């Protein structure tokens, strides 16, 4: 939901930036911010409402 | 000159200019520019061309 650049690729010689982000189709309105979940540390993939 | 007759090492000797730090020769330079993608190779082609 918020951009995030890791690094720096390069484009035909030519040093440019490197972005890690979501497809716009899943981050337009708030009821999205349900498709991410996130590997807690016994491997169980959780969900933010929770 | 006594310094050619030497193996594979090219080895000159050259009295330096009156004014150490200025500009040379009468001779020229002059930089061949990459003015878009095309490679170190594709410049190296171009370079050996002229």
């Amino acid at each position: 939901w918020g951009g995030s650049y890791v690094n720096d690729f390069i484009d035909r010689g030519r040093v440019k930036k490197v972005y890690v982000m979501s497809e716009a189709k899943y981050r337009m309105l708030p009821d999205d911010i349900g498709d991410w979940y996130v590997r807690a540390a016994d491997g169980q993939m959780v969900p933010f409402s929770a | 000159r006594a310094f050619s007759q030497i193996k594979d090492a090219m080895v000159f000797a050259f009295n330096l200019p009156a004014i150490v730090e200025l500009g040379t020769a009468t001779g020229f330079d002059f930089e061949l520019i990459d003015q878009a993608g095309l490679g170190h190779e594709k410049l190296t082609q171009a370079r050996n061309q002229l």
